């Protein structure tokens, strides 16, 4: 009774929606920007089935790319230590599973048999790929299935199967040179082909500069962290609370308002036209993604165009 | 391979448009929350009947038949 | 088969010994000449930090790595030895090394038994305490893998044999590495000669290169030295139950004068750089070494005299590299 | 007799499968095939097992599975909606109605209009597939010439223009489907080992 | 320049002492005398230069 009290106490607020996002990985400093696309993945979108057996994705990927010394793993390790599934690996993957699924024969007379994935461990939840720049080029094949149709075919001797991989990828990737380039594009400081670039839904860019203000703020805020211990960080909800409400939203359904629908339809011709290729037909399903996510967030069922409106800016800053 | 079918992505106006509402009413249509088992079994036929003239499962059968 | 009040009293007395760093830092490597800030670096590297256990925050690591690299001629094995010899947990291995049992966790078979077994590595087995790895410029792939695995989360993870496991490995490395050909070439960088990802490279909080350049004095006093082998100096046993009780009893905090020092001192590295002289791993280094250093002096404060120690040992790899 | 195994999709991930026996009587033989994946209905049964007992150290009981009726339900993970031990059957009535079907001039336009309905458009990779699926017919001419009767289809096209989900569509409507990755595939993993 | 096999190193000094040691063994002779460290430095010499010179 009194958790309940709570619930109802939270979604009544007036400013619910800033809180849960400053709420996120309160130990990293001045990336607002990055909690907002970590709390809409927690959410996720629903997932739908069509009338014949085709599955519609509902799940949010992340590339997270910066420079060296910019919290990109400190993003990582929060949400493995806070999903209720998840887990935690790199692109240079030790085990001959990989990422992915691999077969592995005990010596002589037994068969071959299916060894677990990073991928597949996570099942239902969140796998954190540490360095997205460095997978083996198996994997980096083999990651086309697993992102979009959420399931990974092997067909090897005497052993073929289909497995489940319904995870949302949030991964971290260095700029192919030493620091990102702001001349270049995304593209170019990315050795991410354009396929792969496609199957994620959010991009989000970490610089490093070298501002005395800058610095002596981030440079206080880590020391207070070991001085003050846990007094120095001071949320708005704690944990506790942020992972009852997440739950909490996750079991509403938003649906699409006649208003939305047609908004819809304009802002992804909107993209498109700017475009002329970043773009494609993955992109106005990933508006409904986070749509979907953000009315979570509000505790809403029905989808308005001011929703709508956000995904827009979510995506545009990802060019 | 006997047939080649070669798929080109285009930007164009009403192509565009054309597709994205296809896909937002597909969308909307496979929402989860949008006798029992006959009126579920009625509901579903309902849902098929707009984007399908033949029935799936009619569709299976009558591909096996065919063929056999 | 072939700690009392007195040990108590003897520890504090040798604390209060206004030398105590330049004792102990003797006493680490005897047999060792002319390699003061290696020394130093290693007894920090020993006595180790402050582990941090947040609610909020998560696990921040007290421990603290050092790459030992440089010409092959120096001493650089023996070091590892003497740590080896001093730190009350730690293994011996090297990379590509069959004889080791391995850094790795694995499924094996018990022959003995015929039965199945989980079998922690080197890393595992030295929880809490100092692994040397002798050879770390030949190593396999996979192995590269755990060793960034561990050096990041502190733990490491096996899903296979149908079994799904983490083992704590919260243990400091202490790594040696050798030039790609005969010698290092001052003129190319450092990342180049050690031939090691510069990832894994940028992690190790101490780099240190002790390079044996030809000097007429440097030669003479070094045949001097050896020719001789055939200031106080401690016990072994003393020095390993003084680093036992420290690391089992005293705790440092960090007060608000190390913090303004801290601070100050972050920002005059990073001022000097564009080139990015020196990164937030470099502030998180030098608390670590501030705090291991008041550890030593069996300190439950840091004061600005270990922040000035830190920002001194932190500068001169810098400069290095 | 057959060794039923826990599918890799139904057990967790990273945990070893569990297994049972199945004993096939007459009628029943040569139904399921090794690979396949299938639903038994049967009786639950125990038997007193010595070796079991000696192994053991406690009187522990053997237990196998007397299959009553099976379902192949390799490839049919879109079809689990349905009813009876085969989707893919018909009924004299549905032959009939099959018929009916068939004698309307307008057929050929509406299969390939059902064809992956959920597709916007692409009315040539709906053409092709509907032409696959359904085939040819093979021939041998005088018992030395072989000729093949099935149509093979290759989508060469951008990375978003619905091929993985046509794919998908196929594999569900076709009566014996296989789905393979491009290197998620050997070369005897295909063929034979 | 390229051609040397290797930059002398403390462990030619131990190897040096060593021969001499074993040269002192061969003559059963307690005290090392110049002349066996003389000779162990010509053995080292003739061991590589010698041949790679020609
Ligand atoms: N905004 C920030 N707030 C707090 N700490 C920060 C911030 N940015 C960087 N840091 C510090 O940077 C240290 C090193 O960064 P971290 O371990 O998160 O990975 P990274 O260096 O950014 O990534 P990578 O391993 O890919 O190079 C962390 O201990 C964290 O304390
Ligand atoms: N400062 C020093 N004091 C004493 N001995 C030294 C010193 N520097 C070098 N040496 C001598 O150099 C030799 C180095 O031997 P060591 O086993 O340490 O080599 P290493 O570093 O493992 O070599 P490598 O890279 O060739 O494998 C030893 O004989 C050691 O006595
Ligand atoms: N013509 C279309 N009609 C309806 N939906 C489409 C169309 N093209 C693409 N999509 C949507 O975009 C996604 C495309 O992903 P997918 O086809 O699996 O990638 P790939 O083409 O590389 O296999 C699908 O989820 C699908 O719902
Ligand atoms: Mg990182
Ligand atoms: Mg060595
Ligand atoms: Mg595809």
């Amino acid at each position: 009774s009194d958790e309940i009290n709570e619930l109802k106490e939270m979604v009544k607020d007036e400013h619910i929606y800033d809180k849960l996002v400053r709420s996120i990985a309160p130990a990293v400093f001045g990336h607002e920007a990055v909690k907002k696309g970590i709390l809409l993945q927690m959410l996720g979108g629903v997932h739908k089935s069509t009338v014949e057996g085709i599955k519609l994705r509902g799940d949010i990927n992340i590339c997270v790319v910066g420079d060296p010394s910019t919290s990109k793993s400190q993003f990582l390790k929060y949400v493995v230590g806070f999903a209720p599934r998840s887990v935690y690996t790199s692109g240079k993957a030790s085990s001959a599973a990989g990422l992915t699924a691999a077969v592995v024969r005990d010596e002589e007379g037994g068969d071959y048999t299916i060894e677990a994935g990073a991928l597949m461990l996570a099942d239902n939840g969140i796998c954190c790929i540490d360095e997205f720049d460095k997978m083996d080029i198996s994997d980096q094949v083999a990651i086309h299935e697993a992102m979009e149709q959420q399931t990974i075919s092997i067909a090897k001797a005497g052993i073929h199967a289909t497995l489940n991989a319904r995870t949302s990828i949030l991964a971290a990737a260095n700029p192919v040179g030493g620091r990102y380039n702001r001349k270049l594009s995304l593209r170019g400081n990315l050795n991410m082909t354009a396929p792969i670039m496609s199957r994620f839904d959010l991009f989000f860019v970490i610089l490093d500069d070298c501002n005395e203000k800058i610095d002596t703020e981030l440079a206080s805020h880590i020391v207070d962290l070991h001085m003050k211990r846990d007094e120095a960080i001071e949320p708005p909800f704690s944990a506790e609370q942020l992972r009852r409400y997440i739950k909490y939203a996750r079991t509403f359904k938003p649906i699409l308002t006649k208003e939305a629908r047609s908004y819809l339809v304009e802002k992804y011709k909107e993209l498109r036209k700017d475009d002329a290729y970043r773009i494609t037909v993955r992109q106005l399903e990933s508006m409904i993604r986070l749509s979907e996510a953000i009315a979570r967030a509000n505790c809403v069922d029905e989808i308005t165009p001011s929703f709508i409106a956000e995904a827009y800016d979510l995506l545009r800053q990802s060019i | 391979f006997d047939i080649l079918c070669v798929v080109r992505d285009l930007v164009d106006e009403e192509a565009d448009e054309r597709l994205a509402t296809f896909v937002v009413d597909s969308h909307v249509r496979s929402h989860p929350e949008n006798n029992a088992r006959q009126r579920r079994l009625q509901r579903q036929r309902k849902k098929e009947e707009e984007i399908s003239p033949i029935p799936q499962e009619l569709l299976m059968k009558y591909i096996h038949y065919a063929r056999t | 088969k072939v700690i009392t009040d007195q040990d108590l009293a003897k520890i504090r007395e040798v604390a209060a010994r206004e030398d105590l760093y330049s004792l102990l830092a003797r006493s680490i490597a005897p047999s060792i000449y002319e390699l003061e800030d290696v020394k130093k670096g290693i007894l920090l590297q020993l006595f180790g930090g402050t582990n941090k256990t947040f609610t909020k925050g998560g696990r921040y690591r007290g421990d603290i790595n050092i790459l030992l690299c440089g010409d092959p001629s120096t001493s650089k094995s023996q070091i590892l030895q003497y740590v080896h010899k001093i730190t009350p947990r730690g293994v011996y291995t090297s990379g590509k090394g069959s004889s080791a049992v391995g850094l790795t966790a694995y499924i094996t078979r018990d022959v003995d038994t015929k039965q199945l077994v989980l079998e922690s590595g080197a890393l595992v087995l030295s929880d809490g305490g100092v692994c040397c790895i002798d050879e770390f410029d030949k190593m396999s792939d996979s192995t590269r893998s755990v060793l960034h695995e561990v050096m990041e989360q502190q733990t490491i993870s096996i899903a296979k044999a149908g079994i799904i496991t983490t083992l704590n490995a919260r243990s400091s490395i202490l790594a040696s590495a050798n030039p790609i050909g005969s010698r290092y070439n001052p003129n190319l960088p450092v990342t180049e000669n050690i031939d090691l990802p510069p990832p894994l490279l940028s992690r190790f909080d101490l780099v240190y290169l002790v390079l044996d350049k030809v000097d007429e004095k440097n030669d003479r006093e070094l045949a001097k030295h050896l020719t001789n082998l055939y200031d106080d100096v401690l016990p072994v046993e003393f020095l390993t139950m003084y680093i036992s009780y420290a690391k089992e009893h005293i705790h440092p905090i960090i007060t608000e004068a190390a913090k303004t020092e801290l601070v100050r001192a972050y920002v005059g590295m990073r001022k000097m750089g564009k080139r990015i002289t020196a990164t937030t791993r470099q502030l998180e280094s030098m608390i670590r070494l501030a705090e291991a250093h008041a550890k030593m002096k069996l300190k439950n404060v840091v004061e600005l005299e270990d922040v000035q120690e830190a920002v001194r040992l932190i500068r001169s790899a810098i400069k290095d590299y | 007799r057959v060794t039923l195994q826990e599918a890799p999709g139904t057990v967790p991930p990273g945990r070893l499968p569990r297994h049972r026996e199945v004993i096939l009587l007459a009628d029943l033989v040569d139904v399921s095939k090794p690979g396949e994946e299938v639903e038994v209905t049967g009786i639950y049964k125990n038997n007193y097992d010595g070796n079991l007992n000696a192994k053991n150290g406690f009187p522990v009981f053997a237990t196998i599975i007397e299959a009553n009726s099976i379902k192949r339900r390799e490839g049919n993970t879109a079809n689990e909606g349905e009813e009876g031990l085969d989707v893919f059957s018909w009924t004299e009535e549905e032959e009939r109605e099959f018929r009916k079907i068939s004698r309307d001039r307008g057929i050929i336009d509406k299969i390939i209009s059902s064809m992956a309905p959920s597709i916007y458009g692409h009315r040539d990779i709906k053409t092709a597939v509907a032409c696959s699926l359904f085939g040819g017919v093979p021939k041998n001419v005088n018992g030395k010439h072989s000729i093949r009767g099935d149509i093979n289809v290759l989508l060469l096209g951008d990375p978003g223009t619905a091929k993985s989900q046509i794919l998908k569509y196929v594999e569900k409507t076709a009566h014996r489907a296989v789905f393979a990755t491009g290197q998620g595939a050997s070369a005897v993993g295909l063929t034979a080992s | 320049s390229k051609f040397s096999f290797g930059q002398a190193t403390p462990r030619t000094l131990l190897g040096i002492i060593r021969l001499s040691q074993a040269l002192a063994k061969l003559r059963l002779a307690d005290m090392v005398d110049i002349d066996d460290v003389e000779e162990a430095l010509r053995l080292v010499r003739v061991s590589k230069e010698s041949l790679y010179q020609e």
